[PDB]
């Protein structure tokens, strides 16, 4: 049993059933089953998100920082063209996210009733259901060929850690008004003089 | 001393020490705020 | 058995099964068996800590003299950031204390390299890690283990007046002994001070007041100053 | 269990399968008014009402006055809203007035009849089609329908844990209300505004410095 | 047999020499009742700490003060350290009460439930909040050296000693109000003009305590 404690008291219902499980629930907020599942859902969820954020973040900077359509900081929201109303766009937007929301609400609760494309019932996703890990059509390349659970639980680790990555993110940038990759090349050059009690003293 | 505790129990004993406090309260309620009339 | 009092009996928690125990604990506090293995750690913990303090202390006045080292404190220097020393100081010494609580609130419960599977220590007793920890032995623990905490003990006498007898005169443990040498009969606290119900006198502390660092000014009181005699 | 006061005892009336049944209970009844039955049911019902009226005034006062902090949303105080809606505003003060109480009196003795009767307002026929839905749902406080619309009333497991989260932050919300008009009374400031000042200084800002709320001070 | 606060008389009924300290002393018979009587043992226990808190403090203060330490005297210490700060005195008060609230009357409803504080309904805790005893909360926390837990006899000593040094402290604080009272001094102050002359030096000499 990998502990987030070595020698430590794991709670009961924590069995390492789900990948990355540590036995971490000092609050024992995950004793209802039916929350543990919600929250799985959840982790995973917001974890990938932040997964592609930080992903959407350090990409382009990288790409600035060297030799191209834009190189504007991240967080720089209300400042651009792309050639279309910010409004219409997010409705449009909204509606689409709602069908992801609604189709993944309806396989989440009663497992194995979506898979087919309901115009081309012939294009269909296999029994391969697991609420949350689709495949087939979400497994072109021909993956899953290990077993799951590797994959799994490099997922949720680094699902952890960009979650913590975009928190860090906004919290810094909301402090220093600097951008990320900034800070870091601040940091490399002195770590000595660059810290948090250095700055908030500063500030 | 339980014999004490009786003594004081008995009625016109308890009914002269309330009538002490209450009139006690209402002097000092006028002491230190005199002359009311209204509110 | 030889005893803390020669001809004297010991109480009733206390036989000898333990080094360093001659018999003595006039307020019986070793009664708790748990309290008690708390307070072997502890008290292996502090000798530790304090042999260590001696021995640096004595051989830099040794090496570098004139370095007042109850002032190296004010008087270090280095091109390193103060804040990150201080910063690794308290991270690596979280880890390191957590560990070894750790392993004596459960005990055998740590023995592992995390990291390198192949490394772990055999099994061994709380307050005696050993294996890596101790490498190499001549000799026995029976008697190891007695000099250690003989010479522990000794040593946390030896810090604690080699403090005091800075704040009293301000020299290093050294200078203060040519000192005593050199006057054997004038060099006593004794000399130094007394009381008496006509009058009590103390000797000055040669520690002059808040010391101004780099722009935090520290606090520096004395040690229970009034009564020091 | 969990009690508003250890050690001591609890209510009998309030250690009963109905009322420790009812929700979030503590034996907190020092001075003993739910012994009756029909009581302590009128005055759970009661409690529901004041907390969910305190929940959507406490709503409307932040969210608005909080955002007025925000760029945005230029919403004056709450008390002085009352001034700022009737100029901005063009019908009557009393004529509206009158209007909302018809309105607001329609509902009040429709729940009224339901208190009475249960099965009261399911009158076949008394309207078109309100009597199907119009009923409770086994729980006076709880009606249905329309009432829960998305259908969370259905999942029992969740059950008890909306009920004891809607009790809470009722009474909070009734008393973050109290607090807001206190410090009105006192500060005389907004309460964004007081607990920004709070902030500034909690050792100098509170009721302890008005020299109001202790004046012999 | 016991050594009686009056030697040739037999004590009380309600006094036997259970508790330490006893030395069959009640001339009112206030504890002829048991629950009373116990409730005055815990009281009789928490003066006496209380005032051993006040004679410990109020020495230390007085010879910083008495030694060139600038140390105030005691009944001016409070205006003059309020005064050197930027504290406000409410403030200070209402916190002290809140929190001597909350503890005392955790105290006080074991008092009525014997043990319904240890019950673990605080945040984690169990038996942490037990008492031994009457007035006698040794746990974890109220002992976690375990003196209670170890050699009941000398614990008994200590107790008797701990009564004897309580009501050794009620009195001298009293004493130390009775010499401010009198001289406007220092008690240390005095106590060296007492050594200066005994014969000359004390409340007949004040003249104010006996009034001739
Ligand atoms: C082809 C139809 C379809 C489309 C375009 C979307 C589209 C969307 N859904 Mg949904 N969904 C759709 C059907 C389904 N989704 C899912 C299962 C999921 C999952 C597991 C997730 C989404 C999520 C999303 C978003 C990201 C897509 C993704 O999984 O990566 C996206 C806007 C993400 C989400 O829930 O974000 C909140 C996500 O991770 N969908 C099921 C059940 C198997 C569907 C069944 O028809
Ligand atoms: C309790 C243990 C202890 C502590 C707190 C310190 C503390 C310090 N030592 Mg170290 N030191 C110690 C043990 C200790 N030393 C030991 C065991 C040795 C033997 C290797 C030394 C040998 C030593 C030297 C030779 C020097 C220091 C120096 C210093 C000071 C700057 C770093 C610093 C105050 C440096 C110093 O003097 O900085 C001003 C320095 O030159 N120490
Ligand atoms: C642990 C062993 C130890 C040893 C071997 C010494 C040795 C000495 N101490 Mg002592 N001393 C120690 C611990 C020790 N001390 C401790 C633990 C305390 C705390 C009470 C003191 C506090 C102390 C003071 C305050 C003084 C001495 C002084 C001295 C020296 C003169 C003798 C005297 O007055 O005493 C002498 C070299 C005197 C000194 O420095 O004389 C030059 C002196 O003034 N010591
Ligand atoms: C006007 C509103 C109102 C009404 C009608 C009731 C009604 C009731 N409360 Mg009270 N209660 C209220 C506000 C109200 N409460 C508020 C604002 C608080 C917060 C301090 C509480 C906190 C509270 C507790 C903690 C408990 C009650 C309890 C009760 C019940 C028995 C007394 C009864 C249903 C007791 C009970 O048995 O509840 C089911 C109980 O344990 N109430
Ligand atoms: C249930 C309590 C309650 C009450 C008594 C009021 C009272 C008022 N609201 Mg409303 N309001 C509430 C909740 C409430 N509001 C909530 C929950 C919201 C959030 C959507 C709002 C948002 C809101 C806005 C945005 C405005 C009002 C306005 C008004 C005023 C005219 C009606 C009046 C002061 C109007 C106002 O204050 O005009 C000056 C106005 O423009 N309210
Ligand atoms: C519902 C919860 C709640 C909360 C979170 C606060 C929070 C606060 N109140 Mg309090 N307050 C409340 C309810 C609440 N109050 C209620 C119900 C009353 C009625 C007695 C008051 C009446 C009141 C007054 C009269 C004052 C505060 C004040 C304050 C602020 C300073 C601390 C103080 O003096 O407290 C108390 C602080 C932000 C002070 C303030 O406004 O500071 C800016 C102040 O003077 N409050
Ligand atoms: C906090 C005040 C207080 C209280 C509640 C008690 C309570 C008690 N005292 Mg008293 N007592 C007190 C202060 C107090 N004492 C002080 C300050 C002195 C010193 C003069 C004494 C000296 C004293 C003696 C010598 C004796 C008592 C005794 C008693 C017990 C029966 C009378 C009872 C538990 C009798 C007893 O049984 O004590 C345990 C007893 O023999 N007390
Ligand atoms: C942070 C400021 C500070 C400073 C510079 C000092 C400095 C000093 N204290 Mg300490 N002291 C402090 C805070 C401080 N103290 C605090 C917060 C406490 C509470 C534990 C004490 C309690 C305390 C006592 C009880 C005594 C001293 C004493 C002394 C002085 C004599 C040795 C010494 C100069 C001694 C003294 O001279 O007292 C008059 C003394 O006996 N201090
Ligand atoms: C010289 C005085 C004195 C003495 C001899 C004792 C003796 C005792 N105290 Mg302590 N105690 C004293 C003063 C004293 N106390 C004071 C001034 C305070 C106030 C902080 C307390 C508050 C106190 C508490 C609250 C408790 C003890 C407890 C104890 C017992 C275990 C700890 C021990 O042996 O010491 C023992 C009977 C513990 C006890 O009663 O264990 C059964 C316990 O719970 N004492």
């Amino acid at each position: 049993l990998p502990s987030w404690m070595p020698g430590a008291d794991l709670p009961g219902y924590l069995n390492g059933t789900l990948p990355g499980d540590f036995g971490f629930d000092p609050l024992y907020l995950g004793q209802d089953p039916v929350k543990l599942k919600w929250y799985a859902q959840a982790e995973l969820m917001n974890a990938r998100f932040a997964m592609l954020a930080v992903a959407g973040i350090l990409v382009p900077e990288l790409l600035s920082n060297i030799g191209p359509g834009a190189g504007v900081a991240w967080y720089d929201a209300g400042k651009f063209e792309y050639f279309a109303p910010a409004s219409s766009l997010f409705g449009v937007q909204m509606l689409l996210f709602a069908w992801v929301e609604i189709r993944r609400y309806q396989d989440f609760v009663k497992p194995g009733s979506a898979n087919q494309d309901p115009i081309f019932t012939n294009n269909k996703l296999p029994d391969g259901n697991e609420p949350g890990y689709p495949g087939g059509i979400f497994d072109p390349f021909g993956w899953s060929k290990g077993d799951i659970k590797s994959l799994k639980l490099k997922e949720i680790k680094n699902g952890r850690l960009a979650m913590l990555a975009f928190a860090g993110f906004i919290g810094q940038a909301y402090t220093t008004g600097t951008t990320p990759l900034k800070n870091l090349s601040t940091h490399l050059a002195d770590p000595w003089s660059t810290t948090v009690w250095q700055n908030d003293l500063a500030r | 001393m339980k014999d004490f505790t009786t003594y004081l129990s008995t009625a016109p004993v308890i009914a002269t020490i309330w009538f002490t406090f209450t009139a006690g309260l209402l002097i000092e309620i006028n002491r230190y705020f005199p002359d009311p009339l209204v509110f | 058995r030889p005893l803390w009092l020669p001809g004297s009996t010991p109480p009733a928690h206390l036989k000898g099964d333990l080094p360093g125990d001659f018999g003595f604990d006039p307020l019986g506090l070793g009664a708790n068996a748990e309290s008690l293995k708390w307070f072997k750690e502890s008290e292996l913990v502090h000798s530790r800590w304090a042999m260590a303090a001696v021995a640096g202390i004595l051989v830099q006045e040794i090496v570098r003299p004139d370095v007042f080292w109850y002032n190296a404190g004010k008087e270090v220097e280095s091109p390193l950031g103060p804040l990150g020393l201080l910063a690794v100081e308290f991270f690596l010494m979280h880890w390191v204390e957590v560990r070894r609580w750790q392993d004596l609130r459960k005990p055998g419960s740590v023995d592992q390299d995390p990291i390198f599977s192949q490394y772990k220590l055999p099994p061994h007793e709380v307050g005696y890690p050993g294996g890596v920890f101790a490498p190499f032995i001549p000799g026995d623990l029976a008697e190891l283990k007695v000099k250690e905490i003989k010479n522990g003990r000794l040593a946390m006498l030896a810090f604690v007046g080699f403090v005091m007898a800075a704040q009293v005169t301000g020299k290093g443990p050294i200078a203060a002994l040519q000192e005593h040498l050199a006057d054997p009969w004038g060099t006593t606290i004794f000399s130094k001070a007394a009381v008496v119900p006509g009058q009590a006198v103390a000797p000055p502390c040669k520690i002059p007041a808040s010391v101004s660092y780099k722009g935090i000014e520290i606090p520096t009181p004395c040690f229970l100053q009034g009564l020091w005699p | 269990r969990q009690s508003w006061l250890p050690g001591s005892q609890i209510p009998a009336h309030l250690d009963t399968p109905a009322a420790q049944a009812l929700a979030g209970n503590f034996g907190f009844d020092p001075l003993g008014l739910g012994k009756d039955p029909v009581a302590l049911r009128w005055y759970q019902q009661a409690e529901l009402i004041h907390c969910r009226t305190a929940m959507a005034g406490v709503a409307g006062i932040l969210i608005p006055g909080l955002l007025t902090k925000a760029g945005a949303l230029n919403v004056p105080e709450w008390y002085d809203a009352g001034k700022v809606a009737i100029e901005n505003s063009f019908a009557p003060w009393g004529s509206l007035l009158a209007v909302q109480l018809f309105l607001c009196g329609f509902v009040e003795a429709k729940r009224w009849q339901d208190i009475r009767k249960p099965g009261s307002q399911g009158e076949p026929g008394s309207f078109l089609g309100f009597e199907a839905s119009l009923k409770g749902t086994s729980e006076l406080g709880y009606p249905g329908g329309p009432f829960d619309p998305l259908g969370l009333s259905k999942e029992a497991d969740k059950w008890a844990d909306w009920k004891l989260k809607e009790v809470k932050n009722g009474r909070l919300a009734m008393l973050a209300f109290l607090g807001f008009v206190a410090q009105k009374y006192a500060t005389g400031a907004g309460p964004v505004d007081n607990l920004a000042a709070h902030l500034k200084d909690p050792w100098h800002v509170n009721y302890a410095t008005n020299g109001v709320s202790l004046p012999f001070l | 047999v016991r050594p009686v606060w009056f030697p040739g008389n037999p004590p009380p009924a309600h006094l036997d020499g259970s508790l330490a300290g006893d030395y069959g002393f009640d001339p009112l018979f206030l504890g002829q009742e048991p629950q009373t009587l116990k409730w005055y043992v815990q009281a009789e226990l928490v003066h006496g700490r209380f005032a051993m808190l006040g004679a410990a403090g109020i020495i230390l203060t007085s010879i910083g003060a008495k030694v060139g330490l600038g140390f105030p005297e005691w009944y001016d210490a409070g205006k003059v350290v309020v005064e050197k700060n930027n504290i406000d005195f409410p403030t200070l008060m209402v916190i002290q009460f809140y929190l001597m609230g909350w503890a005392e009357t955790k105290r006080w409803y074991d008092f009525k439930n014997p043990g319904s504080q240890a019950d673990g309904s605080f945040l984690g805790f169990t038996e942490e909040f037990k008492g031994l005893e009457n007035g006698y909360p040794g746990g974890r926390f109220f002992d976690p050296m375990g003196l209670s837990r170890g050699d009941a006899a000398k614990y008994q000593e200590y107790k008797q000693k701990e009564v004897k040094n309580g009501r050794l402290a009620m009195i001298a604080c009293l004493g130390f109000a009775a010499q401010y009272a009198a001289t406007g001094k220092g008690p240390l102050d005095n106590l060296a003009d007492h050594l200066a002359d005994p014969n000359h030096v004390n409340f007949a000499t004040n003249g104010v305590s006996i009034p001739i």
